[PDB]
C-alpha cells in the first residue's frame, strides 16, 4: 500500500513536472537569444511558477517512508525530494541569505581596479584586466592588476562570506547534514551492496589518495616552468623557492596555459593550427557542426534532430538584437534539444563544437529516464564524457584525413612533447588549486578554521600544496578566496577535479576497446562502434544506478584512479625528469618575495594600528631631516608579515601608495633607530 | 458518407473525449491511394485488398508516443483509462503528424492519467472531480493524496517527434 501511493505521488509530480519546467526553461532560452527588458520578466515569471510547485512536492515528498520502499527506481525519487527544495530557515533569514548571494555576485560582477597615478582610469576583470594578466611581462603591472583587484572586490566580501558562511551551515543543518561542506558532496554518495557502497565522508580521503599520487609529476612541471619562467623576471624567482602568485599568467593562478609561450621545450617547431586550412577551403560556421556530428555517427551514436538543426543559435545572427556568446548546449525537455554558441572559423572553437556536441548526445541518451533522473551518473561524469571527446580529434591523424592538416606533413617525437607540454599546462597545473581551494572551504564550513585564521591558513597551506607564495602580506581583512567566480556564487569546485580523473579512465577504456596499438595520446577512437556502443550503454542509465555501478561495467573498476593520467602523460614526464638534473625539484615554504628587506619586531588589532602609524611618524621624520625630502608615509604603507600574536612579527615600509617600491632594509632601519 | 468531416476536420477533440460519428457507398480514395500522408496505418483482421470488397469512425488527438497504444490488447495511460479496444477488434487504425495545426498557443488538449479502475471497450469518461489516492473522494489539491485526474500535453511548435500530436482516426468494422 505505502508504496503504491509513492509511486502515485511521482506519477503526478512527473507528469505535471515534464511541461512545467518546459516553459521556464524555453522563456529562459528567449532571453539569452533575445536581451530585452520584457522577456528578462517573463523568465523570472515561468521560473516562479516551477520554483513554486516544486517546493509544494517537495514538502510532500518529507511524509513518505523510505523504509516502506521495497523499489530502487521510487525510493531514489522520493530521496532526491525529500532533501532539496524547501530550506528550513525563519522568514527573516530566508529574506536575508538571498540578500547576501545577490549582493555577492553583483559586487564581483561590476568590480574595477584604477589607477596610481590616474582615477578616472578604471579596468574591469571581463575586458580589462584578465587581458593583462594573461599577456603582460611586466612584473610591475602585474603585480597592480594581482593585487589591486583583491584589494578592491576581496575586500568587499569579507564580511558577507562570513554572514554567508554561517547562514548556510544551518541551512544545511535542516537537511540533517552535519554542515554545508557536507551537504555539498552528498552528490558522490551511494547505496547498495557492501561492495559497492560509497559515503560521501569518503570522498575527503579518496581526493587526497589521488593528489599525493599526482604531485611526483607536479613537482617535476613546477621545476621546469621556475627555471624557465626565472629568464622572464630576473631576481624575483628564486632556484629553490615558490613561484610568486602574479606570475602565472592568470588572475587567480587556475591554469598555467598562459605560461607557454615563455616556457615552450621547443621554440622553433610550431604548432598545428588549421585556422588558416579551414578559412582557404572555404569554411563556414555550419560546416564545423556537420563534422562534429559525422565524428559521432561514425562510432554508433545517433544522428542529430532536425529541430536541433532549425532552432539551435550556432551562428551569432548578425544584429538586431543582442545574445549571450558563451558556448553551452542545452536540454529544454521533451525532446527539444539546442546548442547555443557564437561559432567562428577557427581551430579552437572546432574542438568546441565537439565538446559541446559531446553534452547533446548524453543528454539524449537517458531521455528515457524518469524526470528527477535525467542527469548523469555522477557530477563528474558530464563533463568527463564531453570533454574526452575533444582528445580524439585534437589528433593528426584524424585532421589528415579530414583534409584540415597538409598532406605529407611530418610529425615527429621532438614534437609531440612540445605538445603535451602544453596540455600539462591545462590539466595538470590545475589540479593543485582545484584540491586545496576545495579543501579549504570544506574546512572553513566545517569550523576547523576560525574567522581570525581564514587568511593565515589559506596562504599557509597554498604555499604548502601548491608551491605559491604572495607577493604582499594579507591581513584578515581581505578574502582572497571570494574574488573567484566559484567562491563568490556558491559553487561547488570538487567537479573540476573529479572529471579529469574519470576523463583519462574512460579515454583509456575507449582505445582498448577500439585495439589502439601505440602510445596513448594518439589514439582514435574514430571509426569504431565497439567503442561507441560500448559508451552509449554508460550514458543511457542517467541516474537511475550509482556511478561506482556504472563506472564499473565501463571501466572495470570501482574507485576514481589517477593511473590513466600519469600513464597518459608518460612520455611528458621522463623528459622533463632528465631536464631536471642540475636544479632543484620541489619547494621550500619559507621564502617570500618580501622577505629579503624586513625588520623583525619582537595585543589587538588596535595595538598593532598605533604601531604601523608610528613607523610611518619615524619615516617621515627620518627623511626630512637627514635628505631635506618630505615624503607622506601613512599607516597603509607600512606592511605586517608573519604575525605571531602578542610574540613577534616583520615589517616593510613601502613609497606612498607604490606597492613595487620598497624602502630599502638599511634605510626604514635608520628611521627606526633615529625615533 | 462525408469521410471530408473526419479525416479534413478542422478541429479533432482531445483523447479523454474522443467523439465517434457513424457510416452509403464504402470509398477508399482517401485511404488506400495516399498512404504518404499517413505516419502510422495498422489494420486488425482486415486486408487493404479485402476490405474493398455500420462502420463508424472515432476520433482523437494523441502525442506520438502513445499512438501505438491505439491497438487490440494494450496497457497504458490511454490504453487503460482514455480509449480501449476489445482484443477481438476488426478496423483499421490511421494517424497522422499534425504539428503544425495543432501545436499553438491557445490550443491544450487532456488525457486522463488517474481514475479509480479501467474502462471498458469503447467507454468515454468525460467526469472531472479530483482524485484521492487512498480510495474515494476529496477536497483541495493542497492536500497530499488530491490529484487532478485530467491533464493537459505540452504541446508546442518546437518539440521533439515523441512529443509531437498526432490526429488518430479509427475505423471500427462491425
Ligand atoms: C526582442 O524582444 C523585444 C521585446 O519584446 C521585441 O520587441 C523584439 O522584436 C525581439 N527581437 C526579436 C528578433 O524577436
Ligand atoms: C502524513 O500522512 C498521515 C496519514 O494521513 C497524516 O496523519 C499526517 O498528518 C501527514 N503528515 C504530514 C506532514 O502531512
Ligand atoms: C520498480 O518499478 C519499475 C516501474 O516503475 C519496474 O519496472 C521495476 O521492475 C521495479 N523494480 C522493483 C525491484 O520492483
Ligand atoms: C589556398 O592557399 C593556396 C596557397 O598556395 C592558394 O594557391 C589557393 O588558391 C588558396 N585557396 C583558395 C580557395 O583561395
Ligand atoms: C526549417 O524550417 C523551414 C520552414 O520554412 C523548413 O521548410 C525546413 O525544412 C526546416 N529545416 C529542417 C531540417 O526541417
Ligand atoms: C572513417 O572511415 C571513412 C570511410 O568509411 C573514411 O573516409 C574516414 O576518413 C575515416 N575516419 C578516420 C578518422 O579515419
Ligand atoms: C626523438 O627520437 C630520436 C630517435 O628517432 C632520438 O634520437 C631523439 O633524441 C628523440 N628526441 C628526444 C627529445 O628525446
Ligand atoms: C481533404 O480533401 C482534399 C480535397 O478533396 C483531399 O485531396 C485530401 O486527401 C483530404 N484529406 C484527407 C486526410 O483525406
Ligand atoms: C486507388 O485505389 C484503386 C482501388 O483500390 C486502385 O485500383 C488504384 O490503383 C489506386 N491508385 C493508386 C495510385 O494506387
Ligand atoms: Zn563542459
Amino acid at each position: 500500500t505505502p508504496e503504491d501511493l509513492a509511486k502515485i505521488f511521482l506519477d503526478n509530480f512527473n507528469s505535471e513536472a515534464e511541461n512545467l519546467s518546459h516553459q521556464s526553461s524555453l522563456a529562459s532560452w528567449e532571453y539569452n537569444t533575445n536581451i530585452s527588458d520584457e522577456n528578462i520578466q517573463k523568465m523570472d515569471e515561468a521560473g516562479a511558477k516551477w520554483s513554486d510547485f516544486y517546493e509544494t512536492q517537495s514538502k510532500h515528498a518529507k511524509n513518505f517512508s523510505l523504509e516502506e520502499i521495497h523499489n530502487d527506481t521510487v525510493k531514489l525519487q522520493l530521496q532526491i525530494l525529500q532533501q532539496s527544495g524547501s530550506p528550513v530557515l525563519s522568514e527573516d533569514k530566508s529574506k536575508r541569505l538571498n540578500s547576501i548571494l545577490n549582493a555577492m555576485s553583483t559586487i564581483y560582477s561590476t568590480g574595477k581596479v584604477c589607477r596610481p597615478n590616474n582615477p578616472q582610469e578604471c579596468l574591469l576583470l571581463e575586458p580589462g584586466l584578465d587581458n593583462i594578466m594573461g599577456t603582460s611581462k611586466d612584473y610591475n603591472e602585474r603585480l597592480w592588476a594581482w593585487e589591486g583587484w583583491r584589494a578592491e572586490v576581496g575586500k568587499q566580501l569579507r564580511p558577507l562570506y562570513e554572514e554567508y558562511v554561517v547562514l548556510k551551515n544551518e541551512m544545511a543543518r535542516g537537511y540533517h547534514y552535519e554542515d554545508y561542506g557536507d551537504y555539498w558532496r552528498r552528490d558522490y554518495e551511494t547505496e547498495g551492496s557492501p561492495d559497492l557502497e560509497y559515503s560521501r565522508d569518503q570522498l575527503t580521503k579518496d581526493v587526497e589518495r589521488i593528489f599525493a599520487e599526482i604531485k611526483p609529476l607536479y613537482e617535476q612541471l613546477h621545476a621546469y616552468v621556475r627555471t624557465k619562467l626565472m629568464d622572464t623576471y630576473p631576481f624575483h624567482i628564486s632556484p629553490t623557492g615558490c613561484l610568486p602568485a602574479h606570475l602565472l599568467g592568470d588572475m587567480w593562478g587556475r591554469f598555467w596555459t598562459n605560461l607557454y609561450p615563455l616556457t615552450v621545450p621547443f621554440a622553433q617547431k610550431p604548432n598545428i593550427d588549421v585556422t588558416d586550412a579551414m578559412l582557404n577551403q572555404t569554411w563556414d560556421a555550419k560546416r564545423i557542426f556537420k563534422e562534429a556530428e559525422k565524428f559521432f555517427v561514425s562510432i554508433g551514436l545517433p544522428h542529430m534532430t532536425e529541430g536541433f538543426w532549425n532552432n539551435s543559435m550556432l551562428t551569432d545572427p548578425g544584429d538586431g538584437r543582442k545574445v549571450v556568446c558563451h558556448p553551452t548546449a542545452w536540454d529544454l525537455g521533451k525532446g527539444d534539444f539546442r546548442i547555443k554558441m557564437c561559432t567562428k572559423v577557427t581551430m579552437e572553437d572546432f574542438l568546441t563544437a565537439h565538446h559541446e556536441m559531446g553534452h547533446i548526445q548524453y543528454d539524449m541518451a537517458y531521455a528515457s529516464q524518469p524526470y528527477l533522473l535525467r542527469n548523469g551518473a555522477n557530477e563528474g561524469f558530464h563533463e568527463a564524457v564531453g570533454e574526452v571527446m575533444s582528445l580524439s580529434v585534437a589528433t593528426p591523424k584524424h585532421l589528415k584525413t579530414m583534409g584540415l592538416l597538409s598532406p605529407d606533413f611530418l610529425e615527429d617525437n621532438e614534437t609531440e612533447i612540445n605538445f603535451l607540454f602544453k596540455q600539462a599546462l591545462t590539466i595538470v597545473g590545475t589540479l593543485p588549486f582545484t584540491y586545496m581551494l576545495e579543501k579549504w572551504r570544506w574546512m572553513v564550513f566545517k569550523g576547523e578554521i576560525p574567522k581570525e585564521e581564514w587568511m593565515t591558513k589559506w596562504w599557509e597551506m597554498k604555499r604548502k600544496i601548491v608551491g605559491v607564495v604572495e607577493p604582499v602580506p594579507h591581513d584578515e581583512t581581505y578574502c582572497d578566496p571570494a574574488s573567484l567566480f566559484h567562491v563568490a556564487n556558491d559553487y561547488s569546485f570538487i567537479r573540476y577535479y573529479t572529471r579529469t580523473i574519470f576523463e583519462f579512465q574512460f579515454h583509456e577504456a575507449l582505445c582498448r576497446i577500439a585495439k589502439h596499438d601505440g602510445p596513448l595520446h594518439k589514439c582514435d577512437i574514430s571509426n569504431s562502434t565497439d567503442a561507441g556502443k560500448k559508451l552509449h550503454q554508460m550514458l543511457s542509465v542517467g541516474k537511475s544506478q550509482p556511478w561506482t555501478s556504472v563506472l564499473k561495467d565501463f571501466v572495470d573498476s570501482k574507485d576514481m584512479d589517477v593511473g590513466p593520467l600519469l600513464r597518459y602523460f608518460e612520455p611528458l614526464y621522463t623528459w622533463l625528469k632528465e631536464q631536471n638534473r642540475n636544479s632543484f625539484v620541489g619547494w621550500n615554504t619559507d621564502w617570500s618575495p618580501y622577505a629579503d628587506q624586513s625588520i623583525k619586531v619582537r595585543w589587538n588589532n588596535n595595538e598593532m594600528y598605533l604601531f604601523r602609524s608610528s613607523v610611518a611618524y619615524a619615516m617621515r621624520e627620518y627623511f626630512l631631516k637627514t635628505k631635506n625630502q618630505t615624503i607622506l608615509f601613512g599607516e597603509e604603507d607600512v606592511w605586517v608579515s608573519n604575525l605571531k600574536p602578542r610574540i613577534s612579527f616583520n615589517f616593510y615600509v613601502t613609497s606612498p601608495r607604490n606597492l613595487s617600491d620598497i624602502i630599502p632594509r638599511p634605510e626604514v632601519e635608520g628611521a627606526i633607530r633615529m625615533s | 458518407c462525408p469521410f471530408g468531416q473526419v479525416f479534413n476536420a478542422s478541429k479533432f477533440p482531445s483523447v479523454y473525449a474522443w467523439e465517434r460519428l457513424r457510416i452509403c457507398v464504402a470509398d477508399y480514395s482517401v485511404l488506400y491511394n495516399s498512404s504518404s500522408s499517413f505516419s502510422t496505418f495498422k489494420c486488425y483482421g482486415v486486408s487493404p485488398t479485402k476490405l474493398n470488397d455500420s462502420v463508424y469512425a472515432d476520433y482523437f488527438v494523441v502525442k506520438g508516443d502513445d499512438v501505438r497504444q491505439i491497438a487490440p490488447a494494450q496497457t497504458g495511460v490511454i490504453a487503460d483509462y482514455n480509449y480501449k479496444l476489445p482484443d477481438d477488434f476488426t478496423g483499421c487504425v490511421l494517424a497522422w503528424n499534425t504539428n503544425s495545426v495543432d501545436s499553438k498557443q491557445g490550443n491544450n488538449f487532456y488525457y486522463r492519467l488517474f481514475r479509480h479502475g479501467k474502462i471498458k471497450p469503447y467507454e468515454r469518461d468525460i467526469s472531472n472531480v479530483l482524485y484521492n489516492s487512498a480510495g474515494g473522494t476529496c477536497s483541495s489539491t493542497s492536500q497530499l493524496g488530491c490529484y487532478e485526474p485530467l491533464k493537459s500535453y505540452g504541446f508546442t511548435p518546437t518539440v521533439g517527434v515523441g512529443y509531437q500530436p498526432y490526429r488518430v482516426v479509427v475505423l471500427s468494422f462491425e
